């Protein structure tokens, strides 16, 4: 709920380059931070290559300049005279990007090579890894096991990720007649074992899935990947979606990160819903147990009228110490919006103590501009009601819809205000947007009325004649996590006896003001105890109705403009905190 | 409450205006004009099936003309999207094959049947790599391209898709770099799906919507084990049925007629678009089922109505379609 939407940082790339198809944060090990954006169809300087694609590094401060990252300036290598070895044209480089401190890994899943035995064009896929200075190539699917029977069409790099222990996890959905394949290699070995003259490099401590029976053909293992511990060993385990497995019913395999031994299987529920298009792993209930989020963008729900409505669905499986999962589902909202296309952990967005998450509907909203919903984690799991809705601000430039939300990455505090932020890509319009998290303020308000029971014949106070009177006292304190100003300015507006509308008479007014209203600018220090202020208010010949109670209502609103920082990011108030409170008073009736 | 005049709809009443329990009478006619469109996968595995159907449609027209007053027949072929990794993109690439292709509408519905025979034998076979075949794009195109294929607004519009393996899905396209969802509109310039390499396959939701809107009843004629695949998808596409082409084949005519008499033997209702509706069944025999599950075995003569209970909670017009039919009932603190 605390994402700045009035002034997010907007970045753009070359028209038609699909700028924003994949986004990520680049945070070197006490150094400036940058955005990373993939442009898979971008033309390049490397000679004789059309739409080779690239990966842009976008500055954080000052101008929003995006400069490409030079992973490889060379054209297609020849294996023999007029016998090209590879085909980088339309290889879709930058379609998959992941960063980890000094390491940046990009991949071209439509890269082709001829093979060393015959003249073919097989999409083995390739990647380029860059640390501090070195820049190596990583093609674990271009090998001797060629053609569809092996890794010929593996498209290695279709999806990637890092593990906590600097280990690359790569998915190749086309291995072994599209049974898919997962490959895990230590970064140190991808670096050390690199050789410019060997095209099928062998890595010692490699982990990879083994070809299986034909029943598993056309299952697309590795379509999407994610990492997280799911056996209590500390080693990040591998998670991958298999959207065509189980007779196009979809599945999600979880393998041990230590030796690629099968750990768990999730199975879809509806055929062709593409259960397993997107996958994410994060502890959403603060139990320190990684939870699994699985997307099915094509899911159809049957509501009241029986009509099936394609709205998509996301399964939230909370891990328990026992081993199994407590699974709860979450349908979309708009038809054909493909809710669940992208799933991005955000960290503790509101810094409430439970991680949060964003789920995309890239083809929803007015004119299919695309939407991103935000959900907050709770002790009980995920709050199924989204606390924020982000909408694209561009229309169909050409053919492909904006696709705002198709890609997005969070959980990084780029401005260093104590809260993670979010990047959202919209490749159909060649844009990427950085939404920054506003610091959350928690406010405690107090209101006391003494005496609560009024006495019309009391007449203690002396109006500047005498009238019966009482005291109205409002207190206020506030504090919050992260970076915020030391003095917070709230304006409090008090009104007396609201239940009687303006058209009707009022009975309780203030002494010094002679008015029912009272406004006050109040500068309270942040994190201190309650600053309080009380004032006197007085009250038969002017009204007959005494049976209706007297409500004393107070609302408070902080001054955003003065509380903003130098970058302009204004603080925000906690989402579940009433902006107003009230007390009551009554008159003694006859009695005795 | 109020019933419109001059009827002229097969579902009675044809238009209603209620402002907040009534019964609507659907009744299928016996002799229905029929529009049969053979959409066939022409991949390698189908060489036997194509050869078989060279002169079998000529026979079926006998039974069908006996079943239906009018009868017309059209034909179209499909394979897969002509882009890697679905096909081999070597400038060459073993027996007599034609180049791959998304979808070609070759013959519009016509009564002259020998034209269909001449068109099918003239058909040749292609080939690709991945086992599943992009059939759903062809289905959508044959559905929405009403004028090109020539679907009559009166005839029962049957689309017979003939294959042997599973069909491709929309998100499958992402592998090829095709990430622009299907737009669901006709894109045939010279009877060729020009958008085969630019848009994803249509999702089942889009396809169901386009079939229901164009009132197309699909018949999945398949051979291999994947029959069960197309069978388990039936609940997701109403007004659709599947038939297994048994090993030896040649049951094509008998299969499609067994499938035809099964939709005349079923009248199911589906409402589109804040208000809840509750439905009960009134079959010839005493049966009481929810509207989504329409009676079966329904004899063409017997009347069949449904109860509707309308209960609005918050203080437009809705449409109640009996699937497979072309005429409908519009209904308007
Ligand atoms: C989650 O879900 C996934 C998939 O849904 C599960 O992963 C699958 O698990 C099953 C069971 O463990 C795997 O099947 C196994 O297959 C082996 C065969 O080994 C293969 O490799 C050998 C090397 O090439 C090869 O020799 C084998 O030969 C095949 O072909 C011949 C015909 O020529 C045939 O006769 C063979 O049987 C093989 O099919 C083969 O290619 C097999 O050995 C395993 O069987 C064990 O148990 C059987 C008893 O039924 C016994 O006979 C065997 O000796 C062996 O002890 C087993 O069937 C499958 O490959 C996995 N697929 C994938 C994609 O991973 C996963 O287990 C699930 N996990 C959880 C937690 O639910
Ligand atoms: C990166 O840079 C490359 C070039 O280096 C660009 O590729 C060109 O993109 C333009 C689009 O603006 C293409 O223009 C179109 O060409 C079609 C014919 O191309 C075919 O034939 C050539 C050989 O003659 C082949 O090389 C090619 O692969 C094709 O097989 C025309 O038929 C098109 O006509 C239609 O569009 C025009 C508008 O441009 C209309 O006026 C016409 O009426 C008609 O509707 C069109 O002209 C061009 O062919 C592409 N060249 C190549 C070599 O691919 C990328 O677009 C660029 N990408 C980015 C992101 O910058
Ligand atoms: C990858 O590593 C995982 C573990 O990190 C491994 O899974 C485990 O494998 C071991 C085998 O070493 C399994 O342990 C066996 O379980 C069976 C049934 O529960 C027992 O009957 C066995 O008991 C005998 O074997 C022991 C072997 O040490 C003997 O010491 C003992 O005296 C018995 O004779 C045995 O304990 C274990 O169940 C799994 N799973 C788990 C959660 O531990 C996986 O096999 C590895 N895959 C590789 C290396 O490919
Ligand atoms: C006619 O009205 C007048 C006032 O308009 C009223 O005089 C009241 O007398 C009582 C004594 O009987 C006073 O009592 C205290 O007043 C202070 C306010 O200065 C309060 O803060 C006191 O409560 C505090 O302490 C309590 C501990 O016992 C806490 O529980 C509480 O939360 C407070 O912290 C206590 O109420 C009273 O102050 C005055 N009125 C005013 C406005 O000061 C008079 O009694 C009325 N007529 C009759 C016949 O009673
Ligand atoms: C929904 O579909 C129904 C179909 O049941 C449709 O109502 C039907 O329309 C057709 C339109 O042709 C009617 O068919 C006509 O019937 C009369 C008498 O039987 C014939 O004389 C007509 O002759 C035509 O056909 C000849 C050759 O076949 C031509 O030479 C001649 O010129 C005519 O074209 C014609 O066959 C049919 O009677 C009606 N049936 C009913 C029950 O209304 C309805 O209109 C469709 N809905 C919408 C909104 O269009
Ligand atoms: C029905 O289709 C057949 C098939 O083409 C038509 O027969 C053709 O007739 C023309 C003369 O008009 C000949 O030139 C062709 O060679 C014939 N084709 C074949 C395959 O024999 C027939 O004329 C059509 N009938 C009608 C009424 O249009
Ligand atoms: C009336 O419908 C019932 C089912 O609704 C039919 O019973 C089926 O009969 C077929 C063969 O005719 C079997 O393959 C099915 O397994 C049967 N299903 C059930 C549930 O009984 C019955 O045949 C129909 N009547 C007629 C005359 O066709
Ligand atoms: C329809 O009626 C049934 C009872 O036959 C009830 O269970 C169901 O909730 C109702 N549906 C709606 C949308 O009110
Ligand atoms: C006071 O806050 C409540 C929610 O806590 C809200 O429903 C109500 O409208 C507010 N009153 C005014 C006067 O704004
Ligand atoms: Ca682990
Ligand atoms: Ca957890
Ligand atoms: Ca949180
Ligand atoms: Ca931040
Ligand atoms: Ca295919
Ligand atoms: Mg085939």
């Amino acid at each position: 709920f605390n994402l700045d939407v009035d002034s997010p940082a907007e970045y753009s790339g070359p028209e038609g380059s699909y700028f924003g198809f994949a986004v990520d944060f680049f945070v070197p090990s006490s150094s400036r931070m940058f955005l990373l954006v993939g442009a898979p169809k971008a033309n390049t300087t490397q000679p004789g290559i059309v739409e080779g694609g690239q990966v842009l590094k976008c500055d954080w401060s000052s101008t929003r300049r995006c400069q490409p990252i030079e992973f490889d300036a060379t054209g297609n290598r020849d294996y023999a005279k007029d016998d090209p070895l590879e085909f980088k044209s339309h290889q879709w480089f930058g379609a998959s990007v992941r960063s980890k401190q000094d390491k940046i890994l990009a991949c071209a899943p439509l890269y082709h090579w001829r093979t060393e035995m015959k003249q073919e064009r097989e999409p083995v896929g390739t990647c380029f890894l860059q640390d501090g200075t070195k820049t190596v190539e990583y093609a674990p699917c271009r090998s001797q096991d060629i053609d569809a029977d092996g890794q010929g069409f593996c498209q290695g790099g279709f999806s990637i990720d890092f593990t906590k222990a600097d280990r690359v996890l790569l998915g190749g959905p086309g291995s072994f007649y599209w049974q898919g394949q997962l490959i895990s290699d230590q970064v140190a070995e991808i670096v050390s074992k690199y050789d410019p003259n060997v095209y099928s490099i062998k890595y010692n401590n490699q982990l990879a899935t083994r070809t299986a029976q034909a029943i598993f053909d056309d299952s697309y293992l590795g379509y999407s990947v994610a990492v997280g511990d799911f056996n209590g060993d500390g080693i990040d385990d591998f998670v991958s979606g298999v959207p065509r497995a189980a007779r196009t019913l979809g599945m999600v395999y979880i393998y041990d990160g230590k030796n690629m031994s099968s750990l768990y299987n999730f199975t879809g529920e509806q055929m062709a819903a593409y259960f397993g298009f997107s996958v994410a792993a994060t502890d959403i209930n603060g139990d320190d147990y990684a939870d699994v989020f699985i997307g099915a963008p094509l899911f159809m729900d049957r509501g009241s009228d029986g009509k099936l409505q394609e709205v998509g669905q996301v399964s939230v499986s909370l891990q328990r110490a026992s081993g199994d999962f407590q699974t709860t589902k979450l349908n979309g909202f708009e038809v054909f919006a493909r809710f669940g296309s992208a799933i991005a952990p955000l960290g503790d967005l509101d810094q409430d103590g439970f991680n949060d998450i964003a789920i995309a509907a890239p083809y929803g909203g007015e004119d299919k501009k695309g939407i991103v919903y935000i959900f907050n984690g709770r002790s009980t799991g995920l709050n199924a009601v989204p606390s924020q809705i982000l909408e694209g601000q561009w229309a169909a430039r050409s053919g492909c819809p904006p696709s705002f939300g198709y890609s997005m990455k969070g959980a990084t505090d780029i401005d260093k205000n104590g809260y993670p932020d979010l990047i959202v890509g919209a490749f159909g319009v060649d844009r990427a947007i950085l939404y920054r998290a506003r610091p959350v303020i928690t406010v405690n308000a107090g209101l006391e009325v003494y005496p609560s029971i009024l006495n019309q014949d009391n007449k203690t106070c002396s109006l500047p004649l005498k009238v019966s009177c009482f005291n109205v006292r409002f207190c206020l304190k506030a504090d919050g996590k992260g970076v915020l100003p030391r003095k917070l300015n709230f304006q409090v507006e008090l009104l007396l006896d609201k239940l009687k509308q303006k058209g009707a008479i009022r009975r309780a007014l203030f002494l010094y003001s002679r008015s029912p209203s009272h406004s006050k600018n109040m500068t309270i220090s942040r994190g201190g105890l309650m600053q309080c202020e009380e004032l006197i208010a007085y009250l038969e010949s002017e009204f007959r109705d005494k049976l209706t109670p007297i409500t004393i209502f107070m609302e408070y609103r902080l001054d955003y403009r003065t509380a903003a920082d130098t970058t302009g990011l204004q603080p925000i108030l906690n989402q579940f905190t009433p902006a107003n409170i009230s007390r009551q008073a009554h008159i003694l009736l006859t009695g005795g | 409450i109020p019933t419109e005049n001059e009827i002229n709809t097969q579902v009675t009443p044809g238009e209603v205006s209620i402002q907040l329990n009534f019964m609507l009478k659907v009744h299928p006619l016996k002799k229905y004009p029929v529009d049969l469109y053979y959409l066939v996968d022409v991949s390698a595995s189908m060489h036997n099936n194509i050869e078989k159907l060279n002169s079998v449609g000529n026979d079926l027209s006998r039974k069908m003309a006996f079943f239906s007053r009018d009868f017309r027949l059209g034909f179209g072929s499909y394979v897969d999207k002509t882009v890697s990794p679905y096909i081999s993109i070597h400038p060459e690439r073993n027996l007599d094959c034609m180049p791959p292709h998304g979808y070609i509408h070759v013959l519009s519905l016509t009564e002259n049947i020998t034209e269909f025979e001449k068109a099918v034998h003239r058909q040749k076979i292609s080939g690709n790599i991945d086992t599943p075949e992009g059939g759903f794009d062809a289905m959508l195109q044959a559905a929405v391209c009403e004028s090109h294929i020539g679907w009559r607004k009166e005839a029962k519009r049957l689309l017979l898709v003939m294959t042997d393996q599973t069909s491709h899905l929309a998100l499958d396209s992402k592998l090829a770099g095709i990430v622009c969802p299907n737009d669901g509109n006709c894109h045939l310039k010279n009877n060729v799906y020009v958008k085969s390499t630019t848009m994803e396959h249509p999702s089942l939701g889009q396809l169901s919507e386009k079939l229901i809107d164009n009132n197309i009843n699909v018949i999945f004629a398949v051979q291999g084990k994947q029959f069960h695949w197309y069978k388990d998808l039936l609940p997701l596409l109403p007004g659709t049925i599947a038939g297994e082409i048994e090993s030896k084949a040649a049951n094509l005519n008998n299969l499609v007629v067994e499938a035809y008499q099964k939709l005349i033997s079923e009248v199911k209702v589906q409402v589109e678009n804040g208000i809840y509706f509750n439905i009960t069944a009134i079959c010839p025999d005493g049966s009481r089922k929810p509207g989504m599950e329409g009676c079966r075995n329904v004899t063409s003569n017997d009347e069949v109505l449904f109860n509707v209970t309308v209960t609005m909670k918050k203080c437009n017009y809705a449409i109640i379609k009996p699937i497979g039919f072309n005429e409908t009932a519009k209904i308007h603190c």
